[PDB]
RNA sequence: CAAUAGGAGCUUAC
DNA sequence: CCAAACACAAGTGGACCGTAAGCTCCTATTGCTTTAA
DNA sequence: TTAAAGCAATAGGTCCACTTGTGTTTGG
């Protein structure tokens, strides 16, 4: 993780993802000031597994492009180091059923 | 020649025939329907390898009609000709013009011209027939011909052979 | 009559005759051929100046 | 899971209150003898003073009472608000049971407070929005079906069902078994057009419509606009 | 004349669920046709003598592989304008993948 | 291939409105086409209505094939599900 | 919307229409896969063979 | 079963399948070469065989067949001629896709510009969807000016070296702008010869732009023979009992016709390069036209009455045209309108019908061992009186009009017939008000015959319509089978629809002169 | 109508000549592909019956289908009696009385033998046991396909086969 | 046993 | 500091605008030149 | 000298996408 100030320029930024099988991300101070996982309005957010991946598409009868998607840049992917295939559960508030869980896939 | 195929017949049914006996009624109809029948793709129907045991499966019923589309799928017994396939035969007719031998459900009759040239037809003979020194071709016996071609039509077809080439003719 | 298109249509119209106070204000009526290609809502109101 | 058309407004009664009215309403003890059920509406009134292996089951019903009380307040109605949209209504369930089982003359009720216990963890665990054995099966069935658990469970309590509402063993039974028949009359049905109804149920509304509102706002809204009014 | 079954019509149809009247409304009541296609090339370019009973595409060369189907005489004549801009719409009664 | 055995069927065990709706649609014009009844006909005449009582009786002899979102369906014969 | 240019898309392009929504099933004059649509309606088998067997077939 | 038995069987569409025709194909299931403009022969009864209205394209008329399938009008669906052109000219719908891959691709040999050895691009191949991919490898292809012979010891990829040109647009005629090495010349790219340059793209390279090999082949963008469309597609119209005037498609293809022919009169003789250009043009317009009459920064190919030719494009959009006017919404049979009235003795599901229309629509029953001596009861009344009604269908489709039928008396009505009897009681009918805003404006109702021309509403419906008495009017919608009957009244009934999905309350109440009477 | 496993075959932009037929060459037709497939859609070897297997099939389902038909209590001219028509009866009694007059394996047993010996393409593999031949010569000509394999085995397994030949 | 099309204009009920 | 590779912003493009219904009225190519009787 | 048939001829405001030009980075 490389916390950065002003801004990472594109040129430098066309290194990030040609350094495997190390991974690289960056983020900028002015961002990570308030965390935004704290916020009401953001549920908890929780990677799963492979095997946890592979029951939840077994479950429902599912193909990977089948789910809701989350952008890997998605604030809260950034904030967790999402990579693409990895899903996340989503447990939210729910005014009709009390608890609602929801899964998205990465991009 | 004879291939073992695999192949179905989608069928419809009327609501008042729904009745208790109802699988092996439509066992019966395909037996009656499809044991004989031509088609140009596959070549003549002859049997049904375990006819009484095909499995019709669950029909559906057509939304707006009422009657019931079953695929009945079962392994059969089909007999197809290919120009260049030997083939035996016995002979059926006989002409001036040429003769008929019966090839499988079929018949097959061969030109003249596509004929050993030893070859001498008569008219006169009893029993009248195609003769040689020390070849025959009288009614009864066998031929192992060659086809040279199929025209197919759906009902009936009809394939020309000729007898003009080594190994062939009078066995 | 070979532009029709780009030419004012309506301007004449067929007389109102189904009773005498139609008629009356048929000959009275007027058009503003702005065209309902627009949803300006303005010049359709009721003005002060209409007085 | 539930069909548009089959839920009715219903107030939550473990959300409002101060501890004391809710402590009062939902709390009985066993060996106390003033906090125990009034003893002139059981048959079995002399019996419950003193035991424990049933004030075991009270304690429980009533810390699940307590977790489902710190569930609303703090997850779902942080604001309070108790009053929702949900499925069977019960007040109806409660007073059609009454109706018909003739409720008056202040009997002694013959309905133990282990078979209520048992009756009511029963029907929470009757309720099925969705079916499979499987575990995210059982994890979203036990996820959907969480408030109105909460409001079964904050109705049929034990001492409101024994001394506020007075029901015997008949009613118990007929307002568990409706309860179940009404919730699975209450679902949604495979091959709703949710689409078409939800688009003509925010559509109509429109035809009857310095903060932006009504059609512009909506037309906003729908036209996703990287600026706004 | 007829009284227009509109696509407003159609939306509470399919809000109610009504998947037999909506298409006996749009082919029973209204412009049903019958046409014949390639089961090779999967065009509308079939010859058909129905009382002579026999089919061909030309094109395939094909006279046992044809099917017919029930669609909106609209449909047919919407195919046969696309392929009158060289648009080839084929209709396909079996899916492959 | 495609079919769901009937141990692990994951469906409503409920007749929904749309399946009935049809089902009784289906029965109608089967009866309407002379098929056999198999309810005792006492009085009605209507073919929709006999329907309704062959239906009540589960005695329609019809099967639903539920397909799923993937391709897959479980099949129900009408009178093992419930009806209202 | 875009009717022409779509269609001309889906031919430059080659698009197979898998046939499964609404409008599509529509405009062929097809059972939509929607509410009454939704499903199939089999014969039954072991149901049927209960019936007095002088209802059958000639 | 109102169609002639065909053996073949009957299935309906899964899969939809779009693409080019090729030219190959094109000519293959034509049926007749049409060369001749003149639509007559001479004015001379039967007209000019390889014209506009040959009979091999299909019959018109009732008492004539098609001389290709030999089927009445009803049946024969029309057949496709051919029209070779001269020259070939672009599709006016793909020239935007030609110029993006004349940018792409290699002018000279027919190859990708750029190839896996650079990455991006190795990684722009990698997208499945034939759009993205198309645009993936474009945005990145599109600014390397030569083709490379080496990719970047001498190893050759097989490039040639040639630069590329900047293609831009002006109207029909695209120029390829040569930067060579100052003046950049600037030259026209003609049809042809971008045909030639894309009939040599490969298989494989076909493939990474985001075509396909079998349906869309690049080439097959560019036309050199014109499908001609049958009579039906552009049928005559009779004007005063005499007249006719062909459709705007069979002046749009005289007039390609007549194009071509001139085409074919200059590169016979002495043409000093201003006209082959200005007649190929023309050829170009006309077809172009054809197609598309609403392109942008150019005139409109003109009727002699001033109006703008009807072109094919126009004929498919827009709430009039085939998709919206005829496919998402149509006109259809067996429905009714009149004005509404209220009526405070009739029940909630019951509309009033009035005699006229009750007799005026029908509903075909299928007669069984159950309804014969209604049935037959019905044949007798007739058609003019009620009960009564008005067809009977054989089992064949043979329809026995009971109005011109002297000897009604003499029907008996066989077993699996079916009888087109008159509206009645308690039918189930679908009952509309526009506009349909939400699933409850248009319900499900039973029949109640009644005198008096309007129809008869129960007083508390009117909410969910939004309906009054003072003009409305309403649509009644009559199920022509079983299935659709049991819809209606299992799914779309009045009782049904008390209650709502949009605010879970009633829709339906208590109203208008009932409330005040019972406050 | 009749179809079978064989579906699309949809059209390609390209044709291809190696579709007409010669059964000397091994081109046979899109209907008798290499390797087939079942009811199942599962994989399976292509089949290409000799003159036994088929006779001893058809015999076989024709009594069981009698059997069948009597409710479960010799000859060819009869035996073809079980089909439906008189067109039926006509093409099988011609198809069974062509099996019994060029049957040189009548029994079940030398079937099972010959199926051991042979498991080469099945066609020639049922050729073998269709086509007499006394040595190498009748083989390599009257099938022209056995030269450019290398596993001839003609010799020896002819031999064996006309030794194991019935009488007649 | 067979009753044109395209336009413009004025209106009806929301 | 002059060069290649590459990104962002601005301007000028296009496409679409509720539903259903009724009636009446007008127009459906026209004019000029050339050929044949 | 007149009639019929065929061919030719005129003068509303928003948003998104694509292309071109000018600025930034890394560096010969
Ligand atoms: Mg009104
Ligand atoms: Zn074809
Ligand atoms: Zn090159």
């Amino acid at each position: 993780i490389f916390i950065y100030q002003n801004n990472i320029t594109p040129s430098a930024n066309k290194m990030i993802p040609t350094v495997s099988p190390a991974i690289i991300e960056t983020f900028q101070e002015s961002d990570l000031v308030v965390n935004i996982t704290h916020h009401e309005l953001v549920p908890k957010h929780i990677r799963l597994s492979d095997g946890e991946k592979s029951q939840l598409l077994q479950r429902y009868k599912l193909k990977e492009s089948q789910l809701p998607r989350i952008q890997r840049e998605d604030p809260v992917a950034r904030y967790l180091g999402l990579k693409r295939g990895q899903v996340v559960k989503i447990i939210r508030r729910s005014e009709t059923s009390g608890r609602y869980a929801s899964y998205r896939i990465c991009l | 020649m004879f291939f073992l195929k695999d192949l179905s017949l989608i069928l419809t049914l009327h609501p008042s025939y729904f009745g208790p006996q109802m699988n092996q009624y439509l066992r019966e109809k395909l037996l009656t329907d499809v044991e004989g029948t031509c088609t140009g793709q596959f070549g003549y129907i002859v049997t049904v390898l375990d006819g009484m045991n095909i499995d019709v499966g669950k029909g559906r019923i057509i939304p707006g009609s009422g009657s019931a589309e079953f695929e009945v799928k079962y392994r059969a017994v089909v007999w197809k000709p290919f120009k260049g396939e030997v083939v035996d035969a016995i002979v059926s007719n006989v002409s001036p013009i040429g003769f008929f031998a019966d090839v499988g459900p079929l018949n097959v009759f061969v030109s003249t011209r596509l004929i050993p040239d030893n070859l001498v037809y008569n008219p006169s003979n009893s029993p009248p027939a195609y003769m040689s020194n020390d070849e025959l071709i009288t009614k009864g016996s066998k031929v192992r011909l060659k086809v040279v071609g199929t025209r197919t039509d759906v009902n009936e077809i009809y394939a020309i052979g000729s007898i003009k080439e080594d190994f062939l003719g009078a066995i | 009559q070979k532009k029709a298109m780009s030419s004012r249509a309506g301007v004449s119209q067929v007389l109102n005759r189904y009773t005498y106070s139609s008629t009356l204000s048929h000959l009275r009526r007027t058009n503003t051929p702005i065209g309902r290609d627009g949803k300006l809502a303005k010049p359709r109101q009721l003005h002060n100046t209409h007085w | 899971g539930l069909d548009g058309t089959q839920v009715e407004r219903q107030t939550i009664d473990t959300i409002p209150g101060s501890d004391k009215a809710f402590h009062k309403r939902y709390y009985v003890d066993l060996m106390d003898e003033k906090n125990s059920i009034k003893p002139d509406v059981i048959e079995y009134a002399a019996d419950i003073l003193g035991d424990v292996e049933l004030q075991k089951e009270l304690n429980s019903e009533y810390e699940q009472l307590v977790s489902d009380r710190k569930f609303l307040r703090e997850i779902v109605f942080v604001n309070g608000d108790h009053n929702w949209p949900l499925p069977v209504n019960l007040r109806r369930i409660i007073q059609n049971a009454q109706q018909i089982f003739h409720l008056d003359r202040a009997k002694a009720s013959d309905l133990t407070i282990p078979e209520i216990i048992h009756g009511v963890r029963d029907l929470c665990k009757k309720l099925f929005v969705l079916r499979g054995e499987n575990e995210l099966i059982k994890e979203a069935q036990q996820n959907a079906t969480s408030l109105f658990q909460c409001l079964v469970r904050a109705r049929l309590a034990t001492r409101r069902i024994l001394e506020e509402f007075r029901l015997n063993r008949d009613a118990f039974e007929w307002v568990l078994g409706t309860i179940e028949a009404q919730f699975q009359r209450s679902l949604v049905h495979p091959g709703e057009m949710v689409g078409v109804i939800a688009a003509q149920s925010i559509g109509e509304p429109a035809t009857q419509m310095n903060v932006t509102l009504g059609v512009p706002r909506l037309k906003e809204i729908l036209n996703v606009a990287k600026n706004i009014k | 004349g007829g009284l227009r079954f509109g696509e407003m019509e159609r939306d509470c149809m399919i809000a109610h669920g009504a998947a037999g009247f909506l298409k006996e409304r749009l082919m029973e009541a209204s412009d049903a046709f019958r046409v014949h296609v390639c089961g090779i090339c999967g065009l509308m370019s079939v010859i058909a003598n129905l009382k002579k009973n026999q089919f061909e595409c030309r094109s395939c060369k094909n006279k046992t592989n044809i099917y017919q189907l029930h669609i909106p005489y609209a449909a047919k004549l919407l195919f046969q304008e696309l392929m009158a801009m060289n648009i080839a719409p084929r209709l396909y009664t079996e899916r492959s993948g | 291939e495609l079919a769901i055995l009937k141990e692990e069927r994951t469906t409503t065990p409920y007749l929904t409105k749309y399946e009935r709706a049809r089902i009784l649609g289906t029965r109608a014009l089967q009866i309407s086409m002379n098929a056999p009844v198999l309810v005792d006909i006492e009085g009605e005449t209507d073919p929709l209505q006999i329907a309704m009582k062959e239906l009540s009786q589960r005695k329609i002899p019809l099967v639903i094939r539920r397909y799923l979102p993937d391709g897959s369906y479980e099949d129900w014969g009408c009178d093992e599900l419930i009806v209202d | 919307e875009e009717t022409v240019e779509i269609l001309f898309e889906a031919g430059a392009a080659a698009e197979l229409d898998d046939c499964r929504g609404v409008s599509e099933n529509v405009m062929l004059g097809q059972l939509a896969p929607m509410g009454t649509g939704a499903f199939d309606v089999m014969i039954d088998e072991k149901l049927l063979t209960s019936l007095p067997a002088d209802y059958a077939p000639t | 079963s109102q169609f002639p038995y065909s053996s073949a069987p009957l299935r309906s569409v899964k899969e939809v399948q779009f693409g080019l025709l090729s030219p190959e194909e094109i000519r293959a299931i034509s049926v007749v070469k049409i060369e001749y403009p003149e639509i007559m022969d001479e004015s001379r009864q039967r007209p000019r065989e390889g014209g506009l209205n040959d009979p091999k394209l299909g019959s018109i008329d009732r008492n004539f067949k098609c001389q290709t399938c030999g089927e009445g009008m009803a049946e024969c669906p029309g057949h496709f001629g051919h029209m070779e052109l001269a020259k070939p000219v672009f599709h006016i719908g793909f020239i935007p896709k030609i110029k993006k891959v004349c940018e792409c691709i290699c002018m000279n040999c027919g190859k990708l510009l750029l190839d896996e050895t650079n990455p991006t691009m190795a990684q722009a191949i990698r997208i499945r969807d034939p759009k993205k991919r198309f645009n993936a490898v474009w945005q990145l292809c599109k600014t390397k000016m030569v083709c490379e012979a080496d990719a970047p010891k001498v190893v050759s990829r097989g490039g040639c070296g040639n630069t590329q040109p900047v293609v831009r647009k002006d109207g029909m005629k695209l120029w390829g702008t040569w930067k060579k090495s100052a003046q950049p010349e600037r030259k026209l790219l003609t049809p042809g010869e971008i045909l030639n340059v894309f009939k040599h793209i490969s298989p494989e390279d076909c493939f990474r732009l985001g075509f396909n090999e079998d349906y869309a082949r690049p080439e097959w963008m560019i036309i050199t023979v014109l499908p001609v469309p049958p009579p039906q597609v552009r049928p005559s119209i009779a004007m005063d009992e005499t007249t006719q005037g062909q459709d705007d498609l069979t002046h749009k293809l005289s007039d390609i016709l007549k194009a071509n022919i001139n085409v074919q009169k200059l590169e016979m003789d002495g043409s000093p390069q201003h006209i082959i250009n200005e007649v190929e043009q023309l050829l170009q317009f006309h077809v172009a036209t054809y197609m598309d009459n609403d392109i942008a920064g150019q005139p409109q190919a003109l009727q002699k009455s001033g109006r703008p030719v009807k072109a094919i494009r126009a004929r498919l959009k827009g709430k009039e045209g085939r998709l919206r006017g005829n496919l998402m919404g149509k006109r259809v049979d067996f429905s009714a309108r009149t004005v509404i009235s209220g009526d405070p003795n009739l029940e909630l599901d019951q509309v009033g019908v009035p005699i006229s229309i009750a007799k005026t629509l029908s509903y075909p029953e299928t007669v069984t061992q159950y309804n014969i001596h209604r049935l037959t009861e019905y044949v007798r009344n007739g058609p003019n009186e009620h009960p009564g009604a008005k067809y009977v269908i054989r089992d064949n489709g043979d329809r026995i009009d009971l109005r011109y039928h002297k000897r009604a008396g003499d029907i008996v009505l066989q077993y699996g017939w079916k009888v087109e009897r008159h509206l009645m009681d308690d039918d189930p009918v679908l009952f509309n008000r526009q506009p349909s805003l939400h699933k409850m404006s248009m319900m499900a109702h039973r029949v109640k015959v009644m005198p008096y021309s309007t129809f008869r509403l129960n007083l508390s419906v009117t909410s969910p319509y939004n309906a009054d008495f003072d003009g409305d009017e309403m649509n009644l919608h009559v199920p022509q089978s079983e299935e659709t009957r049991a819809e209606l009244s299992q799914l779309c009934a009045v009782p049904l629809q008390i209650v709502s999905p949009q605010s879970n309350k009633p829709v339906m109440g208590i109203v208008q002169d009932t409330l005040c009477g019972v406050r | 109508v009749s179809t079978s496993t064989v579906g699309a075959r949809r059209r390609r932009a390209k044709q291809q000549v190696d579709d007409e037929e010669n059964a000397t060459l091994l081109r046979l037709g899109p209907e008798f592909a290499l390797k087939q497939y079942d009811h199942d859609g599962n994989e399976h070897d292509l089949i290409a019956l000799s003159l036994s297997e088929s006779r001893l099939l058809i015999r076989e389902a024709l009594k069981a289908r009698s059997r069948a038909r009597n409710g479960g209590v010799i000859d060819d001219d009869e035996l073809a009696k079980v089909t439906s028509g008189a067109v039926a009866n006509g093409v099988v009694k011609k198809t069974l009385d062509y099996l019994n007059t060029f049957a040189r394996f009548k029994d079940e047993e030398t079937c099972t033998a010959v199926d051991q010996l042979l498991h080469l393409h099945p066609f020639e593999i049922a050729q073998l046991s269709s086509l007499g031949c006394e040595d190498v010569d009748e083989a390599i000509t009257l099938i022209p396909s056995l030269a450019a394999k290398k596993e001839v085995n003609l010799q020896r397994i002819l031999d064996e086969l006309n030794r194991l030949e019935d009488p007649y």
